[PDB]
């Protein structure tokens, strides 16, 4: 679920998901078009594709269970949708952590008209 | 904070 993914992002990165990732670039938090602006935005593009792979799941509201094993995120077994949604969110949180070194505040509230073209998942 | 994305 969205709130759960937000907490995972905060725990991972130390950034609050809103406002740090909720409107970043072309893909983080809204939008479906254009070339991702940077590696962080690419994480969101891939996460959007990940959710897109699950058209009969509901990642915004469906809560999955996961644990931290030392630092490792381990998705615990729930329904197939929860397992799949968890792996999507785990990957995005890791991706965000891997790219904090290039995260740029200049892409927060990035305007829609600068995001053009379909990029296929 | 830390819902969205």
């Amino acid at each position: 679920s969205l709130l759960e993914f937000g907490k995972m992002i905060l725990e991972e990165t130390g950034k609050l998901a809103i406002p740090s990732y909720s409107s970043y670039g072309c893909y983080c938090g809204w939008g479906g078009k254009g070339t991702p602006k940077d590696a962080t935005d690419r994480c969101c593009f891939v996460h959007d594709c990940c959710y897109g792979n699950l058209p009969d799941c509901n990642p915004k509201s469906d809560r999955y269970k996961y644990k931290r094993v030392n630092g490792a995120i381990v998705c615990e077994k729930g329904t197939s949708c929860e397992n799949r949604i968890c792996e999507c969110d785990k990957a995005a949180a890791i991706c965000f952590r891997q790219n904090l070194n290039t995260y740029s505040k200049k892409y927060m509230l990035y305007p829609d008209f600068l995001c053009k073209g379909e990029l296929k998942c | 904070f830390l819902a969205y994305k």
